[PDB]
RNA sequence: GGCGCUCAAGCGUGUUACCUAUACUCUACCGUCAGGGUUGAUAUGAUGCCCUGACGAGUAGGCAGGCGUGGAGGUCAGUGACGAAGCCUAGACCGUAAGGUCGGGUCGAACGGCCUCUAGUGCAGAUCUUGGUG
RNA sequence: CACGGACCAAGGAGUCUAACGUCUAUGCGAGUGUUUGGGUGUAAAACCCAUACGCGUAGGUUGGGGCCUCGCAAGAGGUGCACAAUCGACCGUGAGUAAGAGCAUAGCUGUUGGGAGUUCCUGCCGAA
């Protein structure tokens, strides 16, 4: 929930413009929505699914995408990066060679996850291998620019890393295998212009009759609700949280006479008196 | 959002985690102090952390803070534990002040056990030098 | 405090059993014969002498009679038969438990010899040890 | 016949006779997460590791100090 | 009926989460009524319009209280004028949020409303007609 | 039932004693169900941990949870001539079990574990037919 | 024990698809569905626009979960969701109105159907 990002040189030092984050970002993050809805698109590759439901877990990937500690979760070496969400200047639309994008993803601090990608690389287990489905490796760094100058020739060859127009984001691409935040590095003007694509609190969102999806939960943390201040006072003394074992075995009244006396007080005073084997009067 | 991140890694894909035939869970992070998938565990599910962990002969702590969960390249903060096992321990808990009994229990057992284990690595290694 | 605890040591609960004096049999009275029934003087006769502290018996052969010294035996691996001797005449005071771990045993000995002999026949009884011959039923058996 | 009945006791259940749980180990990083739960768990090295990485392991096994259900195997015989 | 929602989203379990924790910890049985509502079926949370709201606070010495509505609220341009309170409801429409916006009112999650009425204090529970 | 029995080891009629079951009582354990405790956070996943109780035959019918077999996506910077996959293993460990892990044998070049969606668990018997053998 | 037995190897008793409906989850919400076409496209895809039509819209009192006051509590009340009860008005004697919920997708699944033997292991609920 940070106010701004700050972009980064091709060289890697630090830029200080700083640009606000969209409104996507602060969206619900469903892995059920998205799950339901992978499935759905990558049997295509067919079943209908709403448009609605399908910008959702569009909306809920991006959202993902921010969230660091799910990118680690999944695989990525995010580990060693300046921030997240990470943005480069724009400058890094219009490179022309592979190998200068590739150094700027060094500088990016990217290199990490080229490295997995790269020595991940193996045969095709299955018989597939031969059906044009042979090496699998796994994913690399997501790159999405604004407009292409060359970008997408140039990170076309190295493997592992997929280039993406804003105005053409996609889940699969986005969400591989139905989990949520894969790495991904955004232009600076793609930055700006995820707003114009699906709109802020105040902006329409350029998509015809859509607005971004509001919280059933105003916050996502429920300890801080659940702990506050003003619950602890509405709340009423706990418990011990592992509770005491009462009445673990029977004791017998007849044969303890500890407990005996327990149940009964006056059964000490009957067995001093001898009621029991009393003499009525023999009349 | 620690809640919602942790529910997504409980019931999706936590990649560091390992099914032990048990059904115990095994998280591989290597900053984790507790090598099993729990609320507290995960160092993904948690923003506010700490783990001894051993680099060279160093036995270094590394604290995580949700300030700098942005910036994870600087995120874990390396502080130097005295080779003198008292003031490591004093160290640590210094450190760990008005920190939840949790983190401070399992990192100082972790600091014990990898003590030991450098003792003993030294036995294993044992050579003519000195 | 050296050693900070590797895992967690499980505090015992509390035991609300509490040892208290032993309730004798009934038969077992001092200046009781008895019989033993195991160790090394199994099956030879002896007088009982006082109950100890650690609930094992004392008895004299005596060495004198039968050669079976002071020692302490476990009350439930012996027979009590219902003839007696008066142990008044001996004081057994001083010899303990811990006293455990010759003159003694002839000071005790005196004593209860000059009581044994009154009675017919008791010493040739304590002499000779005790078997079980063929046809012969315990549960009928008196002692 | 099987049935429920014969379920075994949860705080013995999947338990050697050593008292250790069995848990599979590939390589030195897999074989770390077992650092401190020594008492708990006992290491077994996986049927397809090679005989150059299973010296490795059980060096960093007795190193770290934990049982490996399984030495001496494809390093000697039964 | 239920124990939990059969629902699988995240959000809805996390209010189930707090308001199951608040109905152990609090005396009041408002969380326990909002505690059972949550785990409903579609078809037993009917939407409750606008229009019952207006409705509902038009009800004597009902003005200032905090209408609930475990479900959504849709809209209903039947109306014209609708007076000011803090609906509290799981989902909003965007009619009915641009209405209650408009006339000075304000929406809130279930958990805001927990914060505000841990007890469920001056609250108005609504249910929507279950006619099929 | 068998061997055996005939003042019965054959009957009916009464008396006790004695043997013992998926029956009943108590305890421990395993499962299903129900009622609960537990966050200015737990010394382990609030789908966690803990407490308490009830039940376990069940025919017709119906529901759930596991084991195994392939397909695809993702993932383990997985595994591999210092021997991958496949098959066998009256060996060891685990699970109530379907089975799983390891060891060994066999094998001799690549394949497996794990999250998701998608296909998909072993036998019986008949008409006979064909080859081959009388 | 009572009842039957040429021999070895195999092979070994029919197919895709439709209509209506209950329940559950998700998206939106007096709306809802796009794809009937086009643009765009590291290119069946993915992202986006219209273009239409489909199915929707067009009060009295008592009880009442809940919330407010008093009360330590039982209660005293006050107020009243859903819905019911009867009491009626109006529209046109009910499906009534006098403050609507549906549409779409997916899962499971009942019935009708179009040619149309046993059943991996464990558990659970249970007529007659
Ligand atoms: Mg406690
Ligand atoms: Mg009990
Ligand atoms: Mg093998
Ligand atoms: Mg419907
Ligand atoms: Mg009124
Ligand atoms: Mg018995
Ligand atoms: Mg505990
Ligand atoms: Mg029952
Ligand atoms: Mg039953
Ligand atoms: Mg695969
Ligand atoms: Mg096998
Ligand atoms: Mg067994
Ligand atoms: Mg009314
Ligand atoms: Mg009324
Ligand atoms: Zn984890």
């Amino acid at each position: 929930s940070r106010p701004q990002v700050t972009v980064h040189s091709l060289t890697g030092e630090a830029t200080a413009n700083a640009l606000p984050l969209p409104a996507v970002f602060s969206a619900p993050i469903r892995p059920d929505i998205v799950h339901t809805v992978f499935t759905s698109v990558n049997k295509n590759k067919n079943v209908k699914v709403n448009h609605n439901e399908k910008r959702y877990a569009t909306a809920s990937a991006i959202a993902a995408t921010a969230v660091a500690s799910l990118v680690l979760a999944r695989g990525h070496r995010v580990e060693k990066i300046p921030e997240i969400p990470l943005v480069v200047s724009t400058d890094l639309e219009s490179i022309q060679k592979t190998k200068e994008a590739v150094a700027a993803l060094k500088a990016v601090g990217a290199h990490s996850d080229l490295l997995k990608v790269l020595k991940s690389k193996k045969l095709r287990a299955g018989k597939g291998k031969y059906r044009n489905r042979r090496w699998t490796q796994r994913r690399g760094p997501l790159v999405v620019y604004a407009e292409d100058n060359g970008i997408v020739k140039a990170l076309r060859n190295v493997p592992g890393v997929e280039t993406a127009n804003v105005a053409s984001l996609n889940l699969l691409q986005l969400a591989p295998g139905a989990h949520l935040g894969r790495f991904v590095i955004w232009t600076e003007a793609a930055f700006t212009k995820l707003d114009q694509v699906w709109g802020s609190e105040t902006v329409a969102s350029s998509k015809v009759g859509y607005t971004l999806p509001s919280h059933i939960i105003s916050t996502s943390d429920v300890t801080r609700i659940i702990n506050s201040s003003e619950i602890q006072s509405a709340i009423r003394p706990a418990g011990q949280a592992t509770q005491k074992r009462t009445h673990v075995l029977k004791k017998n009244p007849l044969k303890n006479k500890q407990v005996l006396l327990r149940l009964n007080p006056y059964a000490k005073v009957f067995a001093a008196e001898k009621l029991g084997s009393k003499k009525a009067e023999k009349t | 959002s620690d809640e919602i991140v942790w529910q997504v890694i409980n019931q999706s894909f936590c990649s560091h985690r390992i099914k032990a035939p048990n059904g115990q869970n095994f998280c591989r992070n290597e900053y984790n102090v507790t090598g099993l998938c729990t609320r507290q565990s995960c160092p993904l599910a948690n923003s506010k952390y700490a783990t001894v962990k051993c680099d060279n002969g160093k036995l270094y702590l590394y604290m995580k803070t949700p300030e700098r969960a942005h910036t994870p390249a600087k995120l874990w903060e390396r502080i130097k534990l005295s080779k003198n096992y008292t003031k490591a321990l004093q160290q640590i808990d210094e450190h760990l002040l008005h920190w939840s009994k949790f983190f401070r229990h399992k990192c100082k057992q972790r600091f014990t056990k990898l003590t030991q284990v450098m003792i003993t690595e030294r036995r294993l290694a044992l050579r003519e030098e000195e | 405090p050296k050693w900070y605890p590797s895992e967690d040591v499980a505090a015992l609960k509390k035991t609300r059993k509490a040892a208290r004096p032993q309730k004798l049999r009934a038969s077992l009275v001092p200046g009781t014969v008895l019989i033993l029934l195991a160790g090394r003087f199994r099956g030879k006769r002896v007088v009982y002498l006082k109950h100890l502290e650690d609930n094992t018996l004392l008895i004299s052969g005596p060495f004198k009679v039968n050669g079976v010294p002071l020692r302490r035996v476990n009350a439930r691996y012996v027979i009590a038969t219902s003839t007696k001797v008066s142990v008044e005449g001996v004081n057994v005071e001083k010899f303990n438990v811990e006293y455990f771990a010759v003159e003694d045993q002839k000071v005790v000995d005196k004593a209860l010899i000059a009581e044994i002999k009154k009675t017919p026949l008791l010493k040739q009884y304590l002499s000779a040890s005790f078997s079980l011959k063929n046809g012969d039923k315990p549960h009928m058996l008196k002692f | 016949q099987p049935k429920i009945g014969y379920g075994s006791n949860k705080k013995t259940k999947f338990l050697s006779p050593s008292g250790h749980k069995t848990f599979l180990v590939a390589n030195v990083k897999d074989l770390e997460t077992l650092t401190m739960h020594t008492k708990t768990y006992a290491a077994e090295i996986a049927h397809n590791i090679s005989a150059k990485n299973r010296v490795v392991i059980l060096a960093r096994a007795k190193a770290l100090g934990i049982k490996v259900t399984n030495p001496k195997g494809r390093l000697a015989l039964e | 009926h239920r124990t939990a929602p059969k629902s699988d989203n995240v959000y809805l379990k996390l209010l189930v989460k707090l308001y199951t924790f608040l109905a152990r910890r609090t005396d009041a049985p408002f969380n326990k009524v909002v505690l059972k509502a949550l785990f409903l079926s579609k078809i037993n949370r009917p939407p409750v319009s606008v229009s019952r709201i207006a409705r509902a606070l038009k009800q004597e010495g009902a003005a200032n209280k905090t209408v609930v509505v475990v479900g959504t609220v849709t809209d209903d341009a039947r109306i014209f004028e609708f007076p000011k309170t803090t609906v509290a409801a799981l989902r909003f429409t965007a009619g009915a949020r641009a209405k209650i916006v408009k006339a000075g009112g304000e929406c809130i999650t279930l958990d805001q409303l927990a914060v505000r009425a841990p007890k469920g204090q001056n609250t108005l529970i609504l249910r929507g007609p279950r006619n099929s």
